């Protein structure tokens, strides 16, 4: 082996600690999960592989609620995701304790990033192995959508997309106007780039996960309801065989 | 290949063993042999002592100890670890007792032993290896006799008979062999004395055996030099 | 600022051959008030075994509480439901574990022993242990223990006959000084709870009291 | 010598920290760069700004930080270590001003942050972050003050100074500028910055593909100049020179 | 919270049959000192649970925000399960006998409504750690003049309706306006029922003084 | 002591007495009540000058990081819940009483009392201090909702004046800090600027 | 691997980490359970393995609070240690709030617990596999927990050694599911413990372990000659 | 699946959970877990290979023997 990729303590003869990427590695060879910073909202979508018949419907979310206005939308291990989440909720919390008003979602990317980078730094610990993306929406501050890696940064996105299928998601993301189109229709925007990004032969099982955070929940972030995502489904089922045609 | 697995108790082998396990239950076999039987009339336990020179008087090799007044131990492995675990045995037997004012059942005082023993490397205990002994709990309790039996991974269960020790592969054979429910605890104490002269390299007689008993009455007894001969004359 | 306050409270238990006896009158002051008309003063630990708590009301919660975990605690640990004797011990270790802030509550365990007769411990706060065959306590243990000790003990009444007390002359014991507990202590009143425990299991009865 | 090399505390029998180099060697490993320079009575901070991505907020996007009202910093590593050794460093200060009472002087910041540095180099407890700090602040008895804190507790103050890849080149380039009339203008400042990054990099700068940081005796206050201003300063000083 | 610095007021509340309602006035007085008069002592935890505090106002102010965020943190998970109005009356009891027992006690007495699972719950949790479910509570120094007249009511009538349990409250918070000392004539109503949790705003008594002259 | 806060659309304007006594006996007689928490946030401070001079610097100290770290100037609810937190936290030890009044682009014009204990109320107008009770009544009834910044610069000097007048323990010079967007105008009413007798 | 797996503290060149999977393997040196439910209950039924025909069958059901009970496969050390914890939270949370702790909660908190050791070199991840049987006010609940800290809400599933003939088995029939009674559901349980076990051993009392919970029954654990309701209404092969 | 065709393979078998199992095997040991599970079917007298067999065949491919270790659950 290299010799200097055992521990996230050690650099390399480069300025490479190679722990961190291994971490990054890890993430990137999980489900794909995009988010998409519409101008009223942000919508999370992420393609939860059903790993058997046997789990029920709702098993293994990876859509968490990371205090009442923050979604948070991971990808990676999910033991570290699920950990990263009772985090950044603790953070939050601690964050209304103290100031008494709701975390804005730059700091509380900045603190989660934080501790991230806190695990990166000892020998004594692994790094995550997990990104995430945290979105949220108010009316003082606007939509706003951060993604975070194993390596702790922060930086902000007007749409994300981490995991396996994330260069082909990206590339279907900039062909569209984000910036001025509303959630009702980025969800069905994101609902398309899902399943295109989706490998059926690979892959096998699917399943759809969205959420929104947005003008039109009072900046409460929320599942999206049964419905909507049903029609975003079938939209992107249609689209899907006007691409093949 | 087990170079990289078995150098520590908190360290997985591809297969998901404990390799240090492994290495204090085989340190087990070491100990001299031990037969404990469980019968409707009380429960019995027979150790093969293991004198190895005279002026060392037999009051110093404890494989056959008292928890309580209702319960024995016979014990084989390190002596340490030995006097670590009966001692744990007795102060729960007391605890137990003071609390709540009645005799802890055989069941539960292997349990408690047990939660001692598990504790490797479980950063909240300190040991930091498996007790390197495995001990028979022969008792009497409200569930009428019973014996247990207690290994370096903490895993306990009852045994209708059972046997420790160097010669356990061995000895557990013939007791399955001979064993049947409906016996007498003359018969347990004939059977299990037989099956120590069938695997001990020694001559049985008088000295180099230990025998012991916890009837539903009397308290556990350990048979002295007059006993263990009349036994020892027609075994 | 005083940690503690009386709510008031009567809690009577009677032994038997076969059963035991434990009534507590259901009126909870504050002082003064008569407040809450609901909410006994005993609880069901197991179906061998009733405990009544007086005194102080978040006391009695609590050591309640405290005692249901421990019971669980044990099943769980010993695989078998603790008996009376056996509770009553852990009880008395419990409530000296607080012996420099103690449990400002009086505790009357009843229930069937091992051998199956009727059994009552009585304690004091700091967790005295004695195992009577009647006992009361609370507000009114004064002006009722004293009738117990007269009819169930037969004491002060030369030439007569020792017939072990029936249930049903028990629980007309019970009913009737609890009728003169309400009428004399202004604590004790407005209905009356009785649980008989019995191998058949845990009988409740309730009798109206004096509502003021 | 490669045994004396996968430990921060191991001396290599000729008396090196192979780590701590490798530290600074991940410096040069963000791929950008940044250049300070001093003049008469303003200190600037110019960084390359990389955004190759469209759905990538530039706005969130930088590495200017405000250490504190009048303190600022570019800081060139890794971004995790650089942000963290930015909320040190504004931690350090709020505690200077909370129990002395007056602003921290920029040197000493720069101390604090080196001596935190110098820990870790010294006990094995972390490894000693990967990032190089560059900050900037008017002292009001010495004048604009330029500063580096790199990762083993070295905090020279500077003229001039560069760090990310092209440091060696935006050094020459500035020991060359600074030995003819090192007395600057805000003005000439900002060209000779500009220019250094310029001609180090080869290339031409668009107004957004590079981000500056201010302070001047007539405002010490940390100004990161809009994209209005720097497509003004490049667009005049280019016409101009 | 070894003494009390700024302190509400009596807080009542009725088992209506299909819901609770409580009342509480607006006034935080501090000793004989109607301070600040437009702050509201009632609390919705959550969709099925309402809280009136009748003690120091910080005191109440502390544990509404712990119960907030309590109720905010089980939303997140949003798992399908709800605090019961007796969960959260359990919590709160075991809350307070904890600081009294640690001698640091929150002088509050509160009333807990809720209506969960078609049942109306009413809970008395006290400084010292007194918990009860009465079907008509009246926390503080209205206890003496509130509890009598819900009582009668109550026995000559074990069922009320929405709007005689709202007259009840009223004419039970009218006497205790009539007759507290640190009272205010500013109540809020917050009731309970299957369709959640409302608070009817800054109510007033019509005070007939007349009647003694 | 006596502090006042007023609020007007856009803005708010505070104003203290500047006495300081140690008993009968006036330690300070020109102290500032007025404490600028971070720039447009001002606490005025009553109670014991120790805890209150603390709780302010160690609110300045957490507020000047708190929004450096967010690079967004502070809320005024902010401020007072950092002040919150301090005072409910430390009730046995702290003999405070604060009010926090400022301006925000949110919720501009913004006034909190956290009195002893730790309560957390806002108001139109605030008052605090040993001498409040008496203009307290007196505002009561002079208070008018609309108010704009001269007449609440008016109403707040003839109330500390009334307060200074009736009480033992204020008195001395009226210090008054009008905070809105522009920023934050203090002055001070020395002998005959400050009302005779009303 | 041979330096990448020696501790859970170290990433593998591929994004991997190796002591997570072989806690995950240890997890099959246990013995076969299967874990199912239906609208109003849920059954864990579990094969008692045996140390000697003169040794009793260790016990692989465990009775957590009331509305929760466990079935273990893979270190009893481990398994002890999860038992212990679940006690003591749904102890904690009976002792707060006067109500029995969800199950989607305790096994969050059981989650966290087992992740803790996964990313910190103080201990070995737990080498034991749960399936969780509970029963709150939303329904009957059959989760499944993996040493690597991850659970999964399962309608029915099987773990231990010899697991993917009962898996197959509950994947083929778990369509009945729901709508059964108590008895053709244990009846489903024991059949996938058949297809689990080796053809010609065969389900006796002495071998089989039935915990049942489910509205109007508090979890109740059915060994030795409390099974033979079930496997002798059990058809044969 | 290809080297298993040629059989009586059930098709209860689950060839993803083997290769989950495998674990860096080659294409060999794949084959060589085919023939040993084809092996052990013939041993013990089954008509059909099943899913347990295939695992003692990969078990003998990596030439480890399968105990019931007596400190698991």
């Amino acid at each position: 082996g290299t010799g200097y990729d055992l521990s996230a303590s050690t650099f390399s003869p480069d300025g490479r600690v190679f722990q961190v990427e291994y971490a990054m590695k890890a993430v990137e060879n999980s489900s794909t999960a995009i988010g998409i910073r519409c101008k009223d909202g942000v919508v999370f979508g992420v393609e939860k592989l059903v790993l058997s018949k046997l789990y029920e419907e709702g098993s293994n979310k990876r859509l968490f609620n990371v205090d009442r206005h923050v979604g948070m939308a991971v990808a990676g291990l999910l033991a570290d995701a699920r950990s990263l989440a009772d985090i950044a909720r603790e953070e939050a919390s601690n964050f209304r304790s103290n100031f008494g008003y709701n975390i804005p979602l730059k700091h509380l990317a900045d603190r989660v990033a934080m501790y991230v980078h806190a695990y990166t730094l000892y020998s004594a610990v692994r790094p995550f192995g997990c990104s995430f993306m945290l979105g949220s929406y108010s009316v003082n501050d606007g939509a706003q959508l951060y993604m975070i890696d194993p390596s702790g940064v922060s930086y902000g996105y007007w749409g994300c997309a981490i995991g396996k299928a994330r260069q082909a998601a990206k590339t279907e993301i900039e062909k569209l106007q984000m910036k001025e189109m509303t959630c009702r229709d980025i969800v069905k925007e994101v609902a398309k780039i899902i399943y295109i990004v989706h490998d059926e032969v690979k892959d096998k099982a699917f399943e759809l996960e969205l959420s929104w955070v947005g003008e039109l929940t009072n900046g409460r972030h929320e599942i999206v309801p049964k419905d909507i995502r049903e029609e975003a489904e079938k939209y992107a089922k249609e689209s899907l065989k006007e691409e093949d045609e | 290949t087990r170079s990289e697995y078995d150098r520590g108790v908190n360290t997985f082998s591809p297969e998901g063993r404990l390799f240090q396990v492994e290495y204090a239950i085989e340190a087990i076999k070491l100990g001299s042999t031990a037969i404990g039987i469980q019968t409707s009339e009380g429960v019995c336990l027979a150790v093969e002592k293991r004198i190895t020179s005279p002026l060392m008087e037999p009051s110093s090799i404890e494989k056959i100890v008292e928890i309580d007044a209702h319960i024995g131990c016979a014990m084989s492995g390190l002596i340490a670890d030995a006097k670590t675990l009966i001692d744990k045995a007795r102060v729960e037997t007391q605890n137990h007792w003071f609390t709540y004012n009645e005799t802890m059942t055989v069941e539960s005082v292997t349990q408690a032993v047990s939660n001692l023993a598990l504790q490797f490397g479980e950063e909240d205990a300190a040991m930091s290896r498996p007790f390197g002994v495995a001990l028979l709990f022969g008792g009497v309790d409200e569930k009428g006799p019973q014996l247990f039996h207690m290994d370096p991974s903490g895993t306990f269960v009852q045994c209708d008979a059972r046997a420790i020790g160097s010669a356990s592969e061995g000895a557990q054979s013939s007791l399955q062999e001979v064993y049947h429910k409906s016996m007498t605890l003359k018969e347990a104490i004939k059977s299990s004395l037989i099956i120590l002269k069938q695997v001990m390299e020694e001559k049985l007689n008088a000295t180099n055996i230990e025998l012991a008993t916890v009837q539903p009455g009397q308290n556990f007894h350990m048979f002295t030099k007059e006993e263990l001969e009349e036994v020892i004359k027609d075994i | 600022f005083s940690p503690y306050v009386f709510n008031g409270g009567t809690i009577l238990a009677i032994a038997g051959e076969d059963f035991a006896i434990v009534a507590s009158d259901t009126r909870l002051s504050e002082g003064f008030s008569i407040h809450t008309r609901d909410s006994p003063k005993c609880y069901k630990l197991t179906d061998k075994t009733v405990i009544g708590c007086s005194g102080f009301h978040g006391d009695c919660l609590t050591l309640t509480k405290i005692i249901e975990a421990r019971l669980k605690m044990y099943k769980h640990s010993n695989n078998k439901a603790m008996t009376t004797g056996a509770i009553a011990a852990m009880l008395s270790t419990i409530l000296y574990s607080r012996r420099f802030f103690p449990y400002y509550v009086y505790n009357i365990i009843g229930g069937l022993d091992e051998e199956g007769k009727g059994a009552v411990y009585s304690f004091d706060p700091v967790g005295s242990y004695q195992r009577d065959s009647f006992k009361a306590g609370g507000s009114a243990s004064a002006m009722l223990q004293p009738l117990l000790d007269n009819q169930v003990g037969f004491k002060n009444m030369q030439n007569v006959e020792h017939v072990p007390l029936s249930l049903d002359r028990a629980m007309r014991l019970v009913k009737d000084v609890f009728i003169s507990a309400a009428e004399r202590d202004v604590y004790t009143g407005d209905a009356l709870r009785i649980c008989i425990v019995t191998k058949e299991g845990i009988r409740e009865e309730t009798v109206s009291l004096r509502k003021d | 010598s490669a045994g004396f090399d996968r430990h921060i505390t191991i001396f290599s029998p000729e008396g090196r920290l192979y780590q701590v180099e490798y530290a600074f060697k991940a410096i040069n490993q963000g791929g950008l760069t940044s250049v300070a320079v001093r003049g008469k009575d303003c200190a600037v901070i110019v960084t390359q700004k990389k955004v190759p991505d469209k759905l990538l907020d530039s706005s969130t996007v930088t590495h200017l930080f405000k250490i504190t009202e009048n303190i600022g910093c570019v800081m060139t590593g890794m971004t995790a270590d650089s942000r963290s050794q930015v909320q040190r460093a504004r931690y350090e200060a709020a505690n200077w001003k909370y129990k002395y009472g007056y602003e921290i002087p920029v040197d000493m910041l720069c101390k604090r942050i080196a001596d935190i540095s110098q820990v870790y180099t010294q006990n094995a407890e972390m490894r000693p972050l990967g990032c190089c700090m560059i900050l900037i602040g008017i002292d009001e008895e010495q004048g604009p003050q330029v500063y580096k804190c790199d990762p083993a507790g070295y905090y020279c103050g500077f003229k001039a100074t560069a760090a990310g890849v092209k440091q060696t080149e935006s050094t020459s380039f500035l020991e060359k500028k600074v030995k003819k009339k090192f007395d600057w203008t805000f003005e000439q400042t900002v060209e000779t910055a500009i220019t250094c990054l310029s001609t180090v990099l080869s290339i031409d700068f668009k107004p957004s593909e590079i981000e500056v940081g201010v302070v001047t005796v007539e405002n010490p206050k940390f100004r990161i100049l809009t994209e209005a201003e720097i497509d003004a300063h490049l667009v005049a000083l280019a016409e101009r020179d | 919270t070894q003494n009390p610095m700024v302190t509400g007021t009596s807080v009542l509340g009725v088992k209506f049959e299909g819901g609770v309602v409580i009342a509480a006035d607006m006034l935080g007085s501090y000793g004989s000192l109607a301070r600040f008069r437009n702050i509201s002592r009632i609390m919705r935890v959550n969709n099925s649970t309402m809280l009136g505090a009748s003690g120091d106002y910080a005191d109440f102010q502390y544990l509404k925000q712990v119960l907030g965020q309590m109720v905010i943190d089980e939303e997140l998970l949003g798992d399908g399960h709800s605090y019961s109005p007796r969960a959260i009356h359990s919590w709160l009891t075991r809350a307070m006998y904890s600081r009294r027992s640690k001698m640091n006690p929150l002088w509050n007495t509160m009333v807990i409504g809720g209506y969960a699972d078609g049942e109306s719950f009413l809970g008395y949790v006290d400084m010292l750690g007194v918990a009860y479910e009465a079907p008509s509570l009246a926390t503080g120094y209205g206890a003496y003049l509130a509890q009598p007249l819900l009582r009668e009511v109550l026995e000559k009538q074990p069922v009320l309706s929405q709007t005689e349990a709202r007259d009840l409250v009223e004419r039970c918070m009218r006497v205790l306006y009539y007759r507290d000392a640190r009272s205010y004539n500013r109540f809020q109503i917050a009731t309970v029922t299957e369709k959640g949790v409302e608070i009817e705003g800054p109510l007033s008594t019509e005070t007939n003084w007349d009647i003694a002259h | 002591t006596t502090i006042m806060a007023v609020q007007f659309d856009g803005g708010v304007v505070l104003g203290a007495d500047s006495r300081t006594t140690t008993g009968s006996y006036i330690a300070n007689r020109v102290t500032d009540k007025l404490t600028p928490i971070h720039d447009r946030i001002f606490c005025c401070r009553s109670g014991s000058a120790a805890d209150t001079q603390a709780v302010a610097d160690a609110v300045t100290y957490q507020l000047g990081f708190h929004s450096i770290e967010l690079n967004e100037p502070p809320l005024v609810h902010t401020a007072a819940s950092l002040f919150k937190e301090m005072c409910y936290r430390y009730r046995e030890d702290l003999m405070a009483g604060i009010i926090i009044a400022g301006w925000d682009p949110q919720e501009g014009g913004q006034v909190y009392s956290v009195p002893m204990g730790g309560m957390m109320v806002r108001q139109s107008f605030a008052i605090g201090g040993s001498g409040s009770s008496y203009i307290y009544g007196y505002v009561d009834a002079t208070y008018r909702e609309g108010m704009t910044k001269e007449e609440c610069l008016q109403f707040t000097a003839n109330a500390l004046a009334l307060a200074m007048e009736r009480d033992g323990s204020s008195g001395g010079v009226i210090r008054l800090a009008a905070i809105a967007e522009s920023g934050v105008e203090r002055q001070v009413l020395l002998g005959d600027q400050i009302p005779k007798f009303a | 691997r041979n330096q990448y797996d020696n501790d859970v503290t170290v990433w593998s060149p591929q994004g991997r980490i190796h002591q997570i999977e072989y806690a995950m393997e240890a997890v099959k040196q246990g013995s076969a359970t299967v874990g199912l439910k239906s609208k109003t209950h849920a059954v864990l039924v579990a094969l008692k393995r045996a140390q000697s025909e003169l040794a009793a069958h260790q016990k692989k059901i465990l009775h957590v609070d009331n509305h929760i009970g466990i079935s273990i496969a893979g270190l009893t050390a481990d398994a002890r240690l999860l038992c212990n914890f679940m006690r003591q939270e749904c102890l904690d949370s009976r002792f707060v709030f006067d109500r029995p702790l969800p199950v989607s909660r305790l096994v969050s908190l059981i989650g966290s617990k087992t992740q803790i050791p996964t990313q910190r070199y103080g201990r070995r991840p737990y080498g034991v596999g749960l399936l969780i049987a509970g029963y709150d006010d939303m329904g009957p609940h059959i989760f499944q927990t993996c040493p690597s800290a991850n659970y999964f809400d399962c309608r029915a599933m099987s773990i231990g050694a010899r697991s993917q003939s009962a898996r197959t088995y509950l994947e083929r029939h778990m369509s009945e599911f729901m709508e059964c009674n108590l008895n053709e559901l244990v009846k489903h349980g024991l059949r996938a413990l058949r297809e689990t076990l080796p053809a010609e051993q065969d389900l006796t009392t002495k071998n089989v372990s039935i915990g049942i919970v489910g509205k109007d029954l508090e979890f109740t654990i059915y060994d030795d000659d409390d099974v033979s309701p079930f496997l002798e209404g059990l058809e044969e092969r | 699946q290809i080297h298993s065709r040629k059989m009586n393979v059930s098709p209860d078998v689950n060839y993803e959970e083997l290769a989950r199992c495998t674990d860096d095997f080659n294409g060999a040991q794949c084959k060589a877990v085919c023939v040993e599970a084809g092996m052990i079917a013939l041993r013990r007298g089954a008509t059909e290979l099943t899913h347990e067999d295939y695992m003692e065949g990969i078990l003998e491919v990596q030439a480890k023997k399968k105990a019931n270790l007596q400190y698991y659950a």
